[PDB]
């Protein structure tokens, strides 16, 4: 072994880990990709580094002159965030005021500039006040997610990589909640190249199931259900979308802590549920499916996913 | 007001 | 690479990384073992498991038989609980009830059996309680993290090879945080076996520096300073005992964060701290020393340690 | 009182 230079060199190589008691009934064979494994908990640690770091070859960007500038109220914040901070770059961000407190108190501890929006306006009000800020700043810099190839092309260097040597090549299918895309693009079209017959099953949620015909509309599962079809999400490479609701991935979440000892965020209880499922079809008998845990719950400790043994906690009063 | 609280 | 078969394999290996804008004028050289990125954030979950293991190994327990209770409000509980959730064994936790929500949130998740006592006896009641129900159940088992070998046991199996090989056997200092003395009594042992020349550097609040003559006393340095000498704390193996105060940690905490994008726990500041000032020392040029950072700093969103960040991003209203 | 609320 040897030292990491930095913590961006500690991002990715994500352990691959066997769903035991909560794939009962499978015929299939369920692995975990661990994101929720990464330095600061998620699979946006990987982009947040890939974006800023393709810039800068590509010249766009130097650390101490450019301002990087990015809407997000969810993980993509904490990963430009703590590459930023390890590179020397200023990140503004910008999150519907709604968006909790402890979710800022993190971007706020790396050093970022926070610029919260009308609530009312949800991401759309982020996104504006991030192009005004853009628009009057010198060295502004937007990274663009849903637009930026850096984004499922790190994915297509790393992850993909990744799985396909963990699996020993006998993946079979790949399990992937849909947010940016960049994920289930990237990786999917790597494993795609090693073995044409690798099926990609994306999974959005049932409440905005757009890729399936579905109109956009709120759901809980925070990191997926855009309610749009993002740039650089390659629907060609999609073999099958999946839908889970809020109340299953919040069940199956519920249950990977319980019977797994895996406290993992609710979009990772979407693709839990949605490759069991898969895996519970009889012609996948023997088939290995990998589905990716994008997150680690901790971060969820205010929202739904832990509503139940929350008001649990604090109905309780001391024993004597 | 077309839902666009998305955490991603 | 392979799938691990569960959890509980996915436990320890954690990564080294380098301190570089936080060490100015280090002529030494910090290395930092990230135990943040251990399954559930903390380097209890190496003894969370090794406890339970040894025990079943040795017949004395029988997961759905044996009934586990330990007295704790720190990351033994989380450590326990996600390895008995994965193995399959009850689970009972006391602690003051003056632990804050989310430290409970988290444990309930995990399927344990919450027990506050009175928050006006600390962890005292806590123990008590313990004792009482270890006393009233039957096939009850405590753990005893201060008084258990497997504590320190697993540390000079994994923690301490892992830095040995990690560093090229390089390593000359190892600057451990003092807890129950486990990490540090049971990885210095390894790495002294290794090499004799390899100082041990023990580091304690100085508002409870017991271990240098001192008086227990209140900080706030989670995860350190119980303000006694554990069973498992072998003092002769320490070569020297380094003395952090609560604001110390807490600053240096803060720009692990800020300079190195290292989102630590308080303890980690304070082994910082202690690794930095050594490799300060003139006479140390050229020397490399790891510490430990323990947990990983997201756990501890409510405590003092982003008392600041935190006033700062309630007080932030929404721009239009 | 002897402060013993020590978080481990
Ligand atoms: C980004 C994210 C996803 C989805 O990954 P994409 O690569 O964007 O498709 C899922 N869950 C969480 C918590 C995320 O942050
Ligand atoms: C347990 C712990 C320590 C100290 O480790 P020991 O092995 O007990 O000496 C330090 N910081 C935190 C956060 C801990 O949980």
């Amino acid at each position: 072994s040897r030292i990491a230079k930095d913590v961006t060199e500690l991002i990715g190589n994500t352990p691959l880990v066997y769903l035991n008691n909560v794939a009962e009934g499978c015929v299939g064979r369920v692995a975990a990709k661990l994101e929720m494994m990464e330095p600061c908990s998620s699979v946006k640690d990987r982009i947040g580094f890939s974006m800023i770091s393709d810039a800068e070859k590509k010249g766009l960007i130097k650390p101490g002159e450019s301002v990087l500038i990015e809407p997000t109220s969810g993980n993509t914040g904490v990963g430009l965030a703590f590459t930023a901070a390890a590179k020397g770059y200023k990140l503004i961000i910008t999150m519907p005021a709604s968006m909790s407190t402890e979710r800022r108190i993190i971007l706020l501890a790396f050093g970022v500039e926070l610029v919260l929006t009308d609530p009312a306006k949800g991401m759309k009000g982020a996104i504006a006040k991030a192009e005004e800020i853009l628009a009057k700043t010198p060295n502004g810099y937007m990274l663009q997610q849903f637009e930026n190839p850096a984004n499922p092309k790190i994915h297509y260097e790393t992850t993909g990589p990744e799985i396909w040597k963990g699996t020993g090549g006998k993946i079979d299918g790949f399990v992937s909640g849909i947010g940016t895309g960049g994920t289930i693009t990237g990786a999917g079209k790597y494993l795609k190249e090693q073995n044409a017959n690798v099926k990609l099953y994306g999974v959005e949620p049932v409440e905005s199931a757009i890729l399936s015909g579905g109109k956009p509309g709120p759901h809980k599962i925070q990191g997926i259900g855009a309610g749009f079809i993002p740039s650089v999400l390659n629907v060609d490479l999609i073999d099958e979308v999946v839908q889970v609701s809020s109340d299953e991935s919040i069940d199956m979440a519920r249950q990977l802590a319980l019977k797994e000892g895996l406290l993992v965020g609710i979009s990772s209880g979407a693709a839990a549920a949605a490759a069991i499922k898969l895996a519970q079809r009889p012609e996948n008998a023997g088939k290995l499916f990998v589905a990716i845990f994008p997150s680690f719950g901790e971060r969820y400790l205010s929202t739904v996913l832990f509503d139940a043994t929350r008001k649990e906690a604090e109905a309780m009063t001391f024993e004597a | 007001t077309e839902w666009s609280d998305y955490v991603i």
